[PDB]
């Protein structure tokens, strides 16, 4: 039905796609169940 | 909420596509009329531009006339054209421009004066119970006035 | 909750699945129209090479034993640990039985089938109310 | 509301829609998409104003596909609900659990919960109609709804009303 | 921030690379039905018409070459001299 | 009173009391800000103070110094009856004993309203109310 | 040959590592996993509220995957969480941690020395993190009593003592000799307690990492598209060891609350809580030094994450 | 640095003391899996739409 949520920060609007290999998931879901955040932006904040 | 705090793109304060501070544009139902059924207009002119090389009534036909033009996927518009229409009490972009006169001569929000033309209330106490934002930003003496005048600007089309 | 994924054929629509499956190129087809119905097929057999549930059940357990580089007080800490814990369960019975049991069919040298049916027996015996005691050597017997 | 804001739109176009006319077939495709859809951010889009001199900015080739993407910087006339806003309605349909006014593009729904004790639903009625003491709510009948709350979600926006307070109902 | 005409100072002649992505990126909207700008002497391979367009210069791209400082230059293939 | 202040917030003191008791009109009754904010809020009905059945509005409500309801009923009928009356025939001339007879009056229709006696005269008295006010509109 | 999807398509930019914030565990699971049994006690489907129940991902292609719906495929997984009774130490943290109970007071929870020592005005002037991190280390680890008054200051005074690493464990010794084992509530309190300018000073970043966060107290637990399990003749079904893990960390968080509800051993509850500790520290590293090797059932060693992440040929 | 030798230990740095990647580095972009600035991907193709009109 063309919907979307991100849990835990409120967010229904902005949602970003991105094509990454399985194996790179694979890699950052390994770090999420060990502790560690391996956040992606699609934009520059540091420039 | 109806607490004068409206969302990001809904601010007071607006930036328009050249980089330069503009302030929120509020709209009630009276221009807001005039100004989609006056920018089809010259949508129409650009349709048959490109081309080369009883208030009912009127209302639907034009309607019809430039549902040619678009390809048949805007007909909310249409509809939307007939509500106000069919809500719309005044005419003419010239008394507009008086009650723009009449609403700016406070010196309220947008928002509010927009809610203050686009209802039809006849005491004060109407217009404070239907726009919880007016309840004492300004005197019930001169909204009963406001309302007086706009009384004799509407007229039955 | 439904949750039951059914593969059909939107261009045939005419019977249920009755397609046939392509592990070669990894997908499966309608037998039909011969349009595909799945691409990038899963295998069993692939992730079974790494590796009871008819007697365990679902239940998990994990051992602590010396490690390479370790000393010998944290072994025994650990196990004693377990020790304590040991009591939250009521299984302890099952393993020391098929252990006894083990004993005994090994001491008999009968087949690993037999003492497979035999282990398979007491677990559906167990612990009822009809049983109300044996002393634990008739129920093994 | 019926506000007006300068939106900005990626526009894809196929390559071969790159002849010299392209400029136009972005303004074609601009108001196919613009004009009639919604958009959760700015509500229900309704017009796009100022067709003679919109801005094409410089357009990006993405990667694979060959599809070109532009980036337009227009104004339009769009219609966005808030909650708690007196506005008015016509009925369409009718339901045990309320009727469903329409406002413009959107058709607002007004809980049964919502409204006062007087009003009670009729049944036996063709087409069914809210009869209460002295208003009788029917399909054609013009009423005055109070929105309370409103749901902005991507493509679709859905807001309830109600009438129970004073100043509301049948028009 | 996009260098003016009279600033780029970068080298006019285009690269192997430059030359290797104008005609792939060509050949590939060539082979998606492109406007062809150049009379064929009846070829049907993609590859073979952008290279006949990169011969005569008539392919239509410009080349954003960015710079190591965060800057960019715009030097259409028209202007930038081949081999 | 500390003891009662809200049917349901009676006593907030050991709980910081920060809200306020707004007191309707048309009821006379305290009700705290929690509660009576989910009254008007949830719709126009009467506050269950001691089985209040008179109905609550919505806003329209008063900061209260407590004078007793008595006073208070009294100062805010004699300022809408003085209101009503405004300066009809009060220093029209300088005359002392027609200013001070309708002066008393005055004050005698806010007492029989303050009193309301059997509900007979109040309304002639309210009859007055529009007779003045037909009278100002002149 | 995936579903198409409305969402804007960009590439992946900028890549920020932080660490993983307990509140943002809660808010990003969606299950809590309580009984350390795999499948239902029917022994088909899932338990519904354990290790691999439909709340996570799924696999053999059947499953719909209940909280994405879709097709395994397509399912990016989900994530459940643990909330433990007793806080417990990460192992790569370990000598962190330590480091900043060197660097930090033992009560007040304020920096040793202060800013009025010209080594330290040098030292802060450094801009590298580590390096910063490393010097204030060496003054810090010196100093063992916080002072009241310092001549050109906070107070407390209290003698700070000597943390040595000894089986997961961090003990203090104090000479006043009184040596006292501090426990994981204790430096987490002392850690709640620490400044802005403290841990900042230190290198941490109040948007991504906290002293806090660095002691675990909620496990997020991994969907099976991360340790896919198999069913094999239907009889023969093998978990990942990963699994077996969460079923330790499982048994160990249920007996230590079990033991903690009703009465008190004093003994039962530190075996209890160095048990599960262990089943936590083996569970992110199980080739840890100085301590046991977790072994599986069938013979071999506990797969961990860190085996998968550090060995050859494997996700790198 | 972590995909060289040690992984796992540079990682735990990273997100310790909050560290942030500028992914422009060969094997940053190779393990994310899109293009690389290197050699034909290190420029950008563009369209001026009035060199069609040529
Ligand atoms: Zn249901
Ligand atoms: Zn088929
Ligand atoms: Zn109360
Ligand atoms: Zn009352
Ligand atoms: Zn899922
Ligand atoms: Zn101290």
């Amino acid at each position: 039905h063309n919907q979307f949520e991100c849990k835990g920060c409120d967010n229904k609007i902005d949602i970003y796609q991105i094509h990454i290999p399985y194996a790179a998931k694979l890699l950052f879901q390994e770090l999420m169940a060990m502790n560690i955040t391996p956040r992606l932006y699609t934009d520059r904040s540091r420039d | 909420a109806a607490t004068l705090q409206l969302g990001q793109e809904f601010q007071l304060k607006q930036i328009n596509h050249q980089g330069e501070e503009e302030e929120l544009i509020a709209l009630n139902l009276s221009e807001a009329r005039l100004v989609i059924k006056e920018a089809l207009v010259e949508r129409r002119r650009a349709f048959k531009r490109s081309q080369k090389k009883t208030r009912e009534k009127e209302l639907e036909s034009i309607d019809v006339l430039l549902e040619q033009t678009t390809g048949g996927n805007n007909k909310d518009l249409k509809n939307t054209m007939q509500y106000l229409t069919n809500f719309s009490r005044f005419r003419d972009q010239e008394t507009v421009g008086a009650v723009i006169q009449l609403l700016k001569s406070t010196g309220l929000h947008p928002f509010e004066v927009a809610q203050l033309g686009s209802l039809a209330c006849d005491t004060a106490d109407e217009a404070k119970t239907l726009i919880p934002s007016l309840n004492n930003k300004i005197s019930d003496d001169e909204l009963e006035r406001i309302l007086k005048e706009l009384s004799n600007l509407e007229t039955l089309y | 909750p439904n949750l039951n994924i059914v593969l059909t054929c939107p261009e045939c629509k005419v019977y249920p699945p009755k397609i046939v499956e392509r592990f070669s190129e990894g997908d499966v087809v309608c037998a039909l129209c011969g349009l595909v119905l799945s691409d990038k097929l899963v295998d069993t057999r692939s992730e079974w090479r790494t590796f009871n549930p008819l007697l365990d059940g679902n239940n998990l357990s994990t051992r602590i034993g010396k490690g390479e580089t370790t000393d010998m007080r944290f072994t025994k800490e650990l196990n004693k640990a377990q020790g304590k814990n040991v009591m939250d369960k009521k299984d302890n019975e099952v393993q020391a039985a098929f252990a006894k049991i083990t004993m005994l069919c090994d001491a008999a040298e009968l087949p690993k089938i037999v003492k497979d049916c035999a282990k398979e027996a007491y677990k559906l015996c167990h612990d009822e109310k009809t049983l109300k005691g044996k002393s634990m050597e008739s129920i093994m017997a | 509301m019926f506000f007006i804001k300068d939106l900005s739109l990626n526009i894809t176009l196929h390559p071969s829609f790159f002849g010299p006319r392209m400029k136009q077939y972005l303004k074609t495709k601009l108001l196919e998409e613009v004009e009639g859809s919604c958009t959760g951010k700015f509500g229900y889009i309704l017009c796009v104003l100022d067709y003679d001199n919109i801005d094409i900015q410089r357009g990006r080739i993405l990667p694979t596909d060959g599809s070109a993407e532009f980036n337009v910087k227009y104004r339009a006339v769009v219609f966005k609900p808030f909650k708690g806003e007196v506005v008015d309605g016509t009925v369409v349909s009718c339901s045990q659990h309320g009727f469903e006014v329409q406002v413009g593009p959107m058709k607002v729904f007004v809980t049964k919960h919502l409204m006062p004790q007087d009003l009670t639903f009729n049944a036996g009625s063709n087409p069914p109609s809210y009869q209460s003491s002295e208003d009788v709510i029917t399909i054609k009948s013009r009423i005055r709804v109070k929105i309370e709350g409103c749901i902005s979600q991507v493509s679709s926006i859905h807001a309830i009303g109600s009438i129970k307070e004073d100043y509301l109902g049948a028009i | 921030k996009a260098i003016p005409k009279d600033q780029r100072a970068t080298t006019p002649y285009m690269t192997k690379y430059e030359r290797a992505r104008i005609l792939g990126t060509r050949a590939l909207q060539i082979s998606m039905n492109a406007p062809v700008f150049v009379d064929l002497e009846g070829e049907t391979d993609p590859l073979r018409i952008a290279m006949k367009e990169l011969a005569e210069k008539k392919i239509p791209l410009v080349i954003r070459r960015y710079l190591p400082d965060g800057s960019f230059e715009d030097w259409s293939v028209e202007e930038l001299i081949v081999d | 009173e500390n003891k009662d202040m809200c049917p349901i917030c009676k006593t907030d003191r050991y709980l910081s009391p920060d809200v306020k008791f707004l007191v309707n009109p048309e009821c006379y009754h305290r009700i705290c800000e929690s509660c009576v904010d989910r009254i008007f809020s949830l719709g126009p009905a009467q506050c269950p103070y001691k089985g209040c059945d008179k109905i609550l509005r919505k806003n329209k409500f008063k900061t209260q110094i407590f004078d007793d309801v008595e006073v208070e009923k009294e100062v805010d009928i004699r300022k809408r009856v003085f209101n009503v009356f405004n300066k009809t025939i009060d220093d029209f001339n300088g005359d002392l004993v027609e200013y001070n007879k309708y002066l008393e009056e005055v004050e005698d229709i806010i007492y029989k309203l303050d009193h309301g006696i059997d509900v007979a005269k109040t309304e002639e008295k309210l009859r007055t109310y529009e007779e003045l006010n037909k009278q100002l509109i002149m | 040959g995936q579903q198409y999807s409305s969402a804007p398509l960009r590439t992946v930019k900028e890549v920020q590592f932080g660490l993983f914030s307990p509140e943002e565990v809660r808010a990003i699971s969606v299950a809590k996993i309580r009984f350390p049994e795999t499948m239902d006690e029917t022994q088909t489907r899932a338990k519904i509220g354990g290790l691999n129940d439909p709340r996570l991902g799924s696999i053999d292609r059947n499953l719909k995957c209940q909280t994405c719906q879709e097709g395994m495929n397509e399912c990016p997984g989900h994530f459940g969480h643990i909330d433990l009774a007793k806080p417990v130490f990460h192992v790569g943290f370990i000598a962190k941690i330590k480091k900043v109970c060197e660097c930090v007071c033992m009560h007040c929870g304020k920096l040793l020395l202060d800013e009025h020592n010209e080594l330290m005005r040098q030292a802060l002037a450094i801009k590298d993190s580590k390096k910063r991190f490393a010097a204030i280390w060496t003054l810090c680890k010196t100093k063992m009593v916080c002072e009241t008054d310092v001549p050109s200051r906070g107070g407390c005074g209290n003698t700070q003592p000597t943390i040595r690493k000894d089986g997961l464990k961090l003990v203090g010794s104090w000479k006043k000799p009184e040596l006292r084992v501090l426990s994981t509530e204790e430096i987490l309190n002392i850690f709640k307690h620490i400044s802005v300018k403290d841990f900042t000073s230190l290198g941490f970043n109040e948007v991504f990492s906290r002293p806090e966060w660095m002691i675990l107290t909620c496990l997020p637990v991994p969907p099976p598209p991360v340790r896919p399990s198999i069913s094999f003749n239907e009889s023969q079904r093998g978990e990942d060891d990963l699994t077996f893990k969460l079923a330790d960390i499982l048994k160990a968080n249920i007996s230590l609350e079990t033991l903690e509800h009703n009465g008190a051993p004093h003994h039962a509850i530190e075996e209890a809580e160095s048990l599960l500790q262990f089943h936590v520290a083996t569970y992110m590293d199980n080739d840890i030094a100085g301590q046991p090797q977790a072994l599986q059932k069938s013979g071999r060693p506990v797969k961990s994450i860190r085996a998968r992440l550090k060995g050859k040929e494997g996700r790198i | 640095r972590c995909s060289f030798e040690e992984t796992v230990e540079i990682l735990f740095e990273a997100g310790a003391s909050a560290e942030l990647d500028d992914c422009r580095g060969v094997s940053e972009n190779v393990i994310l899996g899109q293009m690389a600035p290197i050699g034909t991907g290190a420029f950008d193709v563009m369209i001026d739409e009035e060199s069609l009109v040529k």
